[PDB]
């Protein structure tokens, strides 16, 4: 449960990102991504970061992401991240800038990708070289609210 | 570098209740803006709300015929903080 009374919004606007499914066609498509980090209610000692991916076009498309510092902790192992999570959210939105000011001509290039497979969607920031698709992040969304 | 404000910012349309503002954005890419709308000089606590970065106008509504406003437009990009960079006008509907 996230107290959205006592949230901040840190960034609100469309972002391109490719959206592959398993039985429709890959879409390029610019998604409105919103970052909000709070506290929840059972607790204002808990610092939790949502973020929501929406479409202005479909009300049905919806995936959401929360992350408390408890569970960054297992984030940052696994994905080698070395900052602290009051920091976490601008890298996120670093990268997120990335994806938006990519160029046709890029090389290497930053693209965004949600790929949903039933019950998950897994959504990540590459950066593609001449080797590699090379992961900047990888975050799990659930579909809803 | 280049300024990470709104550059120009004015009254578009108007109703008796409701203003529709409009500014030029940044060059910076904005992750938000955060409007703030309060009557000029009044006992009343200012008003705001948000609206996504991509978004160059915004609408206010409830407001009260005659009356002169202060509008606020608060840019936040890669280096401008919620609060910082703002551009005001003031408007009588």
């Amino acid at each position: 449960g996230f107290d959205l009374s006592t949230a901040t919004t840190l960034f609100w606007r469309p972002v391109p990102v490719h959206v592959k499914q398993q039985d429709r066609e890959d879409v390029l498509e610019e998604l409105t991504f919103r970052i909000l980090t709070g506290v929840a209610k059972q607790n204002h000692n808990l610092r939790i970061l949502r973020i929501h991916i929406s479409s202005d076009s479909d009300l049905f498309f919806l995936h959401t992401l929360e992350v408390s510092e408890e569970d960054f902790q297992s984030l940052k192992n696994d994905q080698g991240i070395l900052v602290d999570f009051a920091s976490f959210p601008g890298k996120i939105i670093s990268l997120l800038e990335k994806c938006i000011l990519a160029q046709p001509g890029d090389s290497p290039r930053f693209q965004a990708v949600l790929t949903i497979r039933g019950g998950e969607s897994v959504f990540k920031i590459v950066e593609i070289n001449d080797f590699k698709q090379l992961p900047h992040i990888t975050l799990a969304f659930r579909p809803g609210n | 570098s280049v300024s990470s404000v709104p550059t120009k910012l004015e009254v578009v349309a108007a109703t008796p209740t409701s203003l529709l503002i409009s500014w030029d954005a940044p060059a910076v890419t904005v992750y938000l803006y955060v409007i703030t709308y309060g009557e000029t000089g009044g006992n009343s606590p200012v008003q705001e709300f948000e609206v996504p970065g991509s978004k160059s106008t915004a609408t206010i509504s409830g407001l009260k015929p005659g009356v002169d406003y202060t509008i606020t437009v608060y840019a936040s990009s890669k280096h401008s903080s919620r609060y910082a960079s703002p551009i005001s006008i003031n408007y009588r509907t």
